[PDB]
């Protein structure tokens, strides 16, 4: 299986590259880690920002191996004060059978990777979400943004255990828009969000009428 | 048999020395006077008293001894050396606390006088006996401070009798017994000092800071002292060994720091310990003396530095 | 002597312990132990290496604290998990997260500092 | 193993042809940050990024492409590479790819997951290069700058009696780098500034004691050196010299190839490698070839024996034992060593000149541990031909022996013909550890004569001391659980026809513990000088128990009716700014006087420059109080600089910034001043010296990024580091 | 291990299962139907009711102009066989690009998640009525992709 490292892909602006160490887990067959992108409306793009190192690369079985992302002027080029989505992928193909009907199993893990500028760069520490505005619909719930970043919510409940555990649809915004999301009424929200790293912390809020901010 | 009667003279002399250095040396003549004398030591086993019946024979061995170490009011020995021999013949020059004169002139004579043979401690004679005199050259030290010095050398100057009972006894007295003779004579003579050739420092210390070990190598520890003097001389420099080097480095002069660290004392620039430097007009000379501690044979020692170099200095 | 001597520490290099990119919840009987091999240059042994640093609460003695809540990096002498150490030739030590704890962890990147203290004889 | 094609992870053709290396490492390029290793070690951080390009040049008809790393000439010129021998690395563009497959043994492993590229090549041309001691292909010379380090002291002397008076001891050793050659020059003797009194002194000292001007060689590996120098003590006496001498000095060599030792013989079959350990250290552990094998990369510091077995590919191990000398003049077989002087002699002054000068001496080694010595004097007037040999028997002894006819003319009518001889012994560690690391025969006859007769004045008054044969054993024995090494030597010096004077003592350093910590080291010695009268005796106590902040000393010696004692109870602290000392003491001079003397010691190592303060006595009580500054400036380089350690002028780095107050360097502790400059002087010598910043007591106004950076001194020479 | 949540592990690795199909035994009479098989893939540290919040499986393939909702099949029957995967139900088919309907079918065993998959061989009707398959082997390629969010 390609083991992914951590649960996302950070790249700096002002960084010319950064690696990532991938690893097989297999003992006696070995795969091979084809690398390719792909932007936001799933067209594949072989050109433009992003250059891409290894296309395809094989591992042995127990070793460990990397893949390095670098710079095009076309990233210097797009608006550097809010960060552009895109995508890397990485799929195993095992060996062919020499029989007939042979159905091949091929597996890949999809993590997105976000594009944080010079300009706006955050320090390791920073609760980045400690400004967003929370306001009361009927019907549902608007997620709006007045940061550059992205923000996908995947949670909205009265508690921390109805918050983890309750139904709810993923949805992906882009940033300075709006998008509303179907849910309950509730007094005090506890909400639910991604960091850059895989953490689950939770958010307080305290409501003021129909407009709601940060306790 | 050999019974021994000792009587030592009785001389008090004056003498003024005038203004010295301390390079040059003040010549000082032993002059020989036939005064009082006492009678100190006293040993009977045969007769008393004699007429003169019998043929008695005699012999005749004097014994001046000082010694070459004197006590002073400030604590340092004076190093006095013997400058001429004359007509005389010299023996055991391995004693430090003594040198010993000995004379033998007349003998093969019978008398037949009467006298007293074992005389008691008590008594006074008349002495009349003329022959030559002795010169004397007084060696100052290295370290002496400025003034006016009265310095009392304690010498007992005798002259015994020898009587023996058969022709061709040669016989001597034993050296352990010679040396518990009271003080008798003194001497008041004085000397004045302006200061001549004394070191500055003194003190000889060598400390430093710290470092590793790793660059303790081809280290570098000096120390300079200035000699200076008016009078052009010839000197010579000794370094005085106080400890034991660890391991063999040839003829190199090495002084030991202790737990098998020795160091290598290279007295301006060359490694010998022992130099040679001769005065030529008024002003001053340096002894700079750089310290190299390479004494590693590949084995660490932690251990403490508290050694130690003495110096003196020896004037030809 | 006078001269209290360092001998060395890895040829003068940096000290970093290099664990890729990992996150901090794992299961605490085995886990991503990179081995570090640090080589100490004697001149000709006499010395003992002691470690310091913050630690968190508890009973525990083996880890030292990072600059956010909930993860922390814990040590142990040679290969093999059977003997921990106490908070020419070679000593190695092994630096390996440990946690004993669920719960919210905000933050996933780190450095740490080490203080090993070096007393001579 | 064959793999699935129709799988089509992209629509368009992405034509890079993806079917055939299903079965060599091919790496498409881009770019890596990993470091480089050459057999095991490491060379440079993992800073560097070589780049790689695919051999497309290559015209073949199966079309298959081995991506190695286009390697450029800087990091050749750094990685150990030598230039003279191999013709073939020079001629290529860098477009293309430098290709490996001239020279042979050499497999490459690009693997780009670990990131290392581990490449092993034959051990007949390389340079080693490992954590010290980097290769004499990259080197960055000193700047133009001007160099002084000073020592300074100064007392007062209060006694009973006279007047008093001031000493200003300050010397001075200057010296001017101009690219490679440099000036060391004393400019300072010593000096004196007196107080007024009614007895002056006023005696100002001048003199100047060496001026030379060296540089190293590296391409004959020497170091000739012009001006005033010394001779060691190999064979001949010691004097100060003027004009060259291409002498090759001890520093310049690595230190794991410091020392003689003898090389190790024996036939292999395959590729195995040799570990060793004496009584429990690893030293050397790497692959040896096959066939008649002999390396040469360690003669080190260590004394006898160590049991060479080799595990090749299955595992059968042989032993044998090998023999050592350590005799104090012995060379490695295959090198040269040299002492080429000339010019003209010294006198005893400054200014006092003499005759012409050339003497050489040389060293060779050869197989089968032989070895050959001989020195050479070519003059006008004095010829003196030395000739010798070395030999290890093994388990005996050992044994060299000296050949040397000197024949000279003196201007007063006297022909001098001259014969001396010299063997020299040792022996190896015995069951009781008994080690004669030397036993001289050094002898000598009624008409040998060195060159110091003829510059004095024709009354000599002395012949020599060393006239006859002597003998001299230092056994060294070490016995377990007391961890003791008692000494023994007896020295022979010879007179004519009056009697001989026997120096011979007995020394022991016992090692126990009574209510104390452990590091007590205590010694006990007896020395004698013989002759027939006054058997004088010589014997020293001492004692050192320490407490950590605590040593208490007494080290007494009694020789001749002079008896001391000491009471100090001193040592360092806990963080390291200062430094103090406290001693007690009482004399004896034979006629009985005994009063007491008090030494001690105050200083503080300040970053700028470090200083003490003494205050001393002697025999009468008296009382000295000094004060003392040592250190030293770098007066215009490219800026000024001054600092605190130096073991002569040079062999220290300069670390440069701006707009800083003041940031402290490691080992030494020495803090920059108001302009920003700091220099570390406590270092050693031709080693790969790294500087790094203290993360534990920085102010909070600066940053430092790039910490770890690496420099090159020889000796005498002055590096450049900015750090941003 | 807690490591990447949601993972295929070491063991389960390598799924082969060989068809057992003849032409003319079941290509031939419109039904056109053969035994269906079982498949299995287990899913480590993902949780029951968490699954919507973490993973999402969609299915990555070629579209098929006569056919819609099945993977291409090439050899000498490209556009002419056809492969449906059934879901954990056994009834509803996925087709490529669509997402998993998350609840019903997971069984939730241990720390893990098993997921009962289906695969199975579907003819073409225009196929089935002329009759124009022919024996001889077969390859086709898949994959799954799991959406993290």
């Amino acid at each position: 299986a390609v083991s992914l490292d951590r649960t996302r892909a950070v790249f700096d602006g002002s960084e010319k590259s950064m690696t990532l160490d991938i690893s097989n887990d297999n003992k006696q067959l070995p795969y091979l880690a084809q690398a390719w992108i792909e932007n936001e409306n799933q067209e594949k793009i072989i050109t433009g920002p992003v250059i891409a190192t290894p296309p395809v690369q094989r591992l042995e079985p127990g070793a460990k191996s990397m893949v390095r992302l670098s710079t095009t002027p076309d990233i210097s080029k797009l608006p550097q004060d809010r960060e552009s989505l895109f995508y890397f992928n990485l799929r195993e193909i095992p060996p062919r059978s020499e029989k007939a009907n042979v159905l091949q199993i091929a597996l890949q893990t999809k993590i997105k990777l976000f594009y944080r500028p010079a300009a706006i760069k955050t320090r390791p520490n920073e609760v980045w979400q400690d400004q967003l505005i929370l306001n009361k619909v009927s019907g549902g719930y608007r997620i709006e943004n007045p940061t550059p970043y992205y923000v996908t919510v995947i949670g909205l409940g009265g508690s921390e255990k109805q918050a983890e555990e309750g139904e709810f649809e993923t949805v992906m915004l882009s940033p300075r828009s709006e998008q509303t999301v179907k849910s309950a009424n509730y007094n005090t929200p506890y909400l639910s969000y991604i960091n850059d790293y895989g953490g689950r912390p939770v958010l307080s809020f305290i409501c003021n009428g129909s407009r709601c901010s940060v306790k | 048999w050999n019974n021994i009667v000792f009587y030592s003279l009785g001389d008090v002399n004056s003498y003024q020395g005038g203004n010295v250095v301390i390079t040059q040396r003040p010549q000082f003549i032993t002059s020989w006077r036939p005064g009082i004398a006492t009678v100190t030591w006293n040993q009977c086993n045969g007769p008393g008293f004699a007429d003169g019946f019998w043929a008695y024979y005699r012999e005749y061995i004097a014994w001046v001894v000082f010694p070459k170490k004197v006590m002073t009011q400030n604590g340092y020995p004076l190093f006095i050396e013997v400058h001429n021999k004359g007509s005389w013949s010299e023996e055991n020059t391995g004693d430090n606390d003594s040198y010993f004169f000995l004379k033998g002139y007349k003998w093969d004579e019978r008398a037949f006088d009467a006298g007293n043979l074992c005389q008691k401690p008590g008594e006074t004679t008349r002495l009349t006996e003329k022959f030559d005199d002795i010169i004397f050259k007084v060696a100052l030290p290295a370290d002496l401070p400025l003034g006016d010095y009265s310095v009392k050398i304690p010498y007992t100057s005798g002259m015994q009798r020898h009587f023996a009972s058969y022709l061709g006894a040669r016989f001597k007295i034993p050296y352990n017994v010679a040396k518990t003779l009271p003080r008798e004579n003194e001497m008041l003579f004085l000397f004045k000092n302006i200061g001549g050739c004394r070191p500055s420092a003194q003190s000889l210390e060598i400390k430093h800071g710290d470092l590793s070990i790793n660059s303790a190598n081809n280290h570098y520890a000096a120390q300079t002292l200035s000699v200076s003097c008016d009078v052009p001389a010839n000197i010579r420099f000794m370094l005085l060994r106080n400890t034991t080097p660890t391991y063999s480095h040839g003829k190199k002069f090495s002084v030991g720091l202790g737990h098998g660290w020795d160091s290598i004392v290279s007295v301006n620039g060359v490694d010998t310990g022992e130099t040679t430097m001769r005065w030529y007009k008024a002003g001053t000379q340096n002894l700079t003396i750089g310290s190299r501690l390479y004494g590693e044979s590949s084995k660490i020692q932690p251990g403490v530095l508290s050694g130690s170099a003495t110096l003196l200095m020896i004037l030809p | 002597h006078v001269y209290i001597p360092p001998c060395t520490i890895n040829n003068g290099q940096n000290i970093v312990v290099d664990f890729g990119n990992i996150n901090p919840e794992h299961v605490d009987n085995s886990r991503g132990e990179v081995t570090k091999t640090i080589s100490i240059s004697c001149p000709y042994g006499s010395l003992w290496i002691k470690v310091t640093g913050n630690t968190m609460g508890g009973g525990q003695n083996n880890v030292l604290a990072t600059n956010i809540t909930h993860f922390g990096i814990a040590l142990y002498q040679g290969k093999g998990m059977s003997t921990p150490l106490t908070l020419r030739s070679t000593f190695t030590f092994t630096s390996v997260p440990f946690r004993n704890g669920s719960g919210i962890l905000n933050g996933g990147d780190f450095r740490t500092t080490a203080s090993m203290s070096m007393i001579y004889n | 193993v064959e793999f699935n094609t129709d799988v089509l992870d992209a629509a368009d053709k992405k034509n890079i042809d993806f079917t055939r290396f299903s079965e060599a490492g091919y790496v498409l390029p881009g770019q890596y940050l990993l470091d480089v290793i050459v057999n095991g070690q490491s060379i440079s951080p993992a800073s560097l990024q070589i780049s790689f390009v695919e051999p497309q040049s290559s015209g073949d008809k199966a079309e298959k492409k081995l991506p190695q790393a286009c390697l450029t000439s800087d990091m050749v010129r750094l990685m150990g590479l030598t230039a003279e021998s191999l013709d073939k690395v020079v001629y290529w563009h860098d477009g293309q790819c430098a290709d490996f497959h001239g020279l042979p043994g050499v497999d490459i492993r690009p693997d780009t997951g670990a990131g290392v590229l581990r490449i092993n090549m034959p051990q007949a041309r390389l340079e080693y290069s490992d954590a010290t001691w980097l290769p004499p292909s990259r080197w960055d010379d000193g700047i133009p700058g001007l160099m002084l380090d000073y020592n300074l002291n100064g007392t007062v002397s209060r006694n009973y009696q006279g007047g008093d008076s001031h000493q200003f001891s300050y010397n001075g050793t200057v010296g001017g780098n101009l690219g490679p050659w440099r000036l060391r020059a004393d400019y300072q003797g010593s000096q004196e500034q007196s107080r007024y009194n009614g007895e002056k002194t006023t005696n100002r000292n001048f003199t100047w004691s060496r001026f030379y001007l060296f540089r190293a060689i590296p391409r004959w590996r020497a170091n000739l050196t012009l001006g005033e120098n010394n001779i060691n003590s190999d064979i001949f006496r010691s004097w100060s010299y003027t004009g060259a001498s291409l002498e090759s000095d001890d520093r310049m060599l690595p230190p794991r190839l410091r020392g003689y030792a003898p090389q190790i013989t024996g036939i292999a079959e395959t590729n195995a490698r040799v570990v060793v350990s004496q009584q429990g250290r690893v030293l050397y552990d790497s692959m040896v070839p096959a066939g008649p094998f002999s390396i040469q990369d360690l003669d080190s510091s260590v004394r006898g024996r160590l049991d060479v077995e080799v595990i090749e590919q299955n595992g059968r191990k042989k032993t044998f034992q090998v023999d050592t000398a350590s005799v104090p003049y012995l060379t490695r077989p295959g090198q040269v060593r040299y002492k080429l002087v000339s010019g003209r002699s010294r006198g005893y002054g400054h200014e006092t000149e003499g005759p012409v000068f050339a003497t050489g001496e040389a060293s060779w080694g050869l197989s089968n541990q032989w070895s050959l010595y001989g020195g050479a004097v070519l003059a006008g007037d004095y010829n003196a031909l030395a000739a010798g040999a070395g030999w290890d028997l093994g388990v005996p002894g050992t044994l060299s022996a000296d050949i040397t006819q000197s024949v000279a003319r003196i201007e007063g009518e006297r022909t001098f013909q001259g014969k001396s001889w010299r063997l020299s012994y040792s022996k190896r560690f015995d069951n009781a550890d008994a080690d004669i690391t030397f036993a001289g025969y050094r002898f000598s006859e009624r008409n040998y004569m060195t060159m110091e007769q003829y510059l004095n004045a024709r009354y000599r008054n002395d012949y020599s001391s060393r006239e006859k044969e002597m003998y001299t054993v230092t056994l060294n024995k070490n016995v377990a659980d007391w961890n003791t090494s008692f000494n023994l030597q007896y020295s022979r010096q010879t007179y004519w026809d009056i009697r001989k004077t026997d120096y011979y003592t007995v020394s022991v350093n016992r090692y126990f513990n009574v209510f104390g910590l452990q590091g007590v080291a205590v010694g006990l010695s007896a020395s004698r000088s013989k002759y027939l009268g006054r058997d004088n005796d010589s014997a020293y106590l001492r004692i050192s128990v320490p407490l950590g902040t605590g040593t208490a000393s007494y080290s007494g010696s009694m020789s001749n009716d002079r008896y001391v004692n000491m009471a100090g109870y001193t040592d360092t602290f806990n963080d390291g700014l200062d430094s103090y000392s406290l001693n007690a003491g009482l004399n004896s001079g034979g006629g009985l006087t005994s009063q007491r003397q008090i030494n001690a010691y105050y200083s503080h190592r300040s970053p700028l420059a470090n200083l003490s303060a003494n205050i001393a006595s002697l025999q009468k009580g008296y009382t000295s109080f000094g004060v003392s500054a040592s250190g030293g400036a770098t007066i215009t380089g490219k800026d000024a600089a001054l600092h605190a350690g130096g073991m002569s002028g040079g062999t220290r780095l300069l670390v440069d910034t701006d707009g800083v107050g003041g940031v402290p360097v490691d080992g030494g502790q020495v803090v920059t001043n108001r302009w920003g400059t700091g220099v570390v002087t406590d270092i050693s010598s031709y080693y790969r010296n790294t500087t790094s910043v203290d993360l534990k007591r920085l102010p909070d106004d600066v940053e430092a990024t790039r910490s770890v950076v690496e420099s090159a001194l020889t000796e005498g020479a002055i590096g450049y580091r900015k750090f941003s | 291990l807690l490591d990447r949540p949601c993972h295929v592990s070491g063991d389960s690795l390598n799924k082969h299962v060989v068809f057992k199909t003849r032409a003319s035994r079941d290509f031939w009479y419109p039904p056109g139907r053969s035994p269906t098989e079982s498949f299995v893939i287990r899913l480590e540290n993902c949780h029951a009711t968490a699954v919507g919040k973490i993973v999402t499986l969609t299915f990555k393939g070629t579209e098929e102009a006569a056919l819609p909702g099945h993977l291409k099949v090439t050899g000498v029957n490209a556009g002419r066989l056809g492969i449906a995967l059934l879901d954990t139900d056994g009834s509803s088919l996925l087709k490529p690009g669509t997402s998993h309907n998350k609840g019903q079918g997971e069984k939730v065993t241990g720390n893990s998640l098993e997921l009962p998959f289906g695969a199975y061989v579907v003819a073409t009707p225009e196929a089935l009525r002329t009759k124009s398959v022919v024996p001889g082997d077969y390859e086709a390629t898949a994959t799954f992709e799991l959406t993290y969010r």
